[PDB]
RNA sequence: GGGGCUAGGCCGGGGGGUUCGGCGUCCCCUGUAACCGGAAACCGCCGAUAUGCCGGGGCCGAAGCCCGAGGGGCGGUUCCCGAAGCCGCCUCUGUAAGGAGGCGGUGGAGGGUUCCCACCCUCGGGCGUGCCUC
């Protein structure tokens, strides 16, 4: 699965909602994370959230630590208003 | 179980985030074809979900993203205001 | 108990459609810290011993995987009623290129149900729990 910096993350991102257009769910979830690169027997940092993406097919994630939360908020904010169009307005 | 209001979702949801953060996710589906959003958050135990077909809650649902994702990166998230 | 192996294991799971049938490419619902590349609908790999095929790789490692039952839980689903909204007929209003009923459609908010079910917890089974060395 593509890990990804945020970056391109942000560019790959995009592209899924695009895609999803006519058809197609774009789902985006979001948890805790531990820094865990292997499962667990019978480490861990403790500032790391991790995102994931996907549209069923092609799946992008990411890694966001407190040295880069406060640019990211922002920048993925946007991203989300900007694609998430298409509702009613009132 | 599902919630009408906003707010009764945002501030529960919260609540279990904070009980026990490494157990609990963050799911959130757009539909651009039919128009329609889903929000969920669970433990496994408990679920909580919010649907919806309204532009205004796109930019309440960045403000929630936003600040669980604050609450993910603090050390301990008891500790971070609202 | 320490150090080495290798047997294994994991790298996702459901439902629809379609098929005589099983997987897959399609549609949908859903997980993980966790695969990569290739071909494939009047088609790709199969035959109830079917639960995809070809090529590359990572991790764990005697680790584990399998079966059943119970509980939490998401999305479906069976059948039994049923609310807004719309179409047409006929009353009573009384001039609003409209209203209020009655009637039959159309429709399915929301109940009570049947059978599945991603994801999580517990209990009970099955097979394995090896080799070299210190």
């Amino acid at each position: 699965m593509v890990l990804l910096e945020s970056e391109q993350f942000l560019t790959e991102l995009t592209r899924l909602f695009q895609k999803c257009r006519t058809s197609g769910s774009v789902y985006i979830t979001l948890k805790k994370y531990d820094g865990r690169t292997k499962p667990i027997p019978k480490e861990p940092a403790d500032n790391k959230c991790l995102l994931r993406a996907t549209d069923g097919k092609k799946k992008i994630s990411t890694v966001v630590s407190s040295k880069e939360v406060n640019k990211f908020q922002m920048a993925y904010s946007n991203l989300l208003r900007a694609n998430m169009d298409g509702l009613k307005k009132r | 179980p599902q919630y009408q209001t906003w707010e009764e979702f945002s501030r529960a949801a919260e609540k279990l985030y904070l009980a026990d953060p490494m157990k609990a996710r963050v799911v959130l589906k757009y539909r651009h074809s039919d128009g329609n959003l889903c929000v969920k958050v669970t433990d496994d135990l408990v679920c909580l979900v919010y649907k919806t077909d309204q532009a205004q809650d796109v930019k309440k649902i960045e403000k929630f993203h936003s600040q669980l994702m604050r609450l993910m990166v603090a050390k301990e998230a008891r500790n971070v205001t609202m």
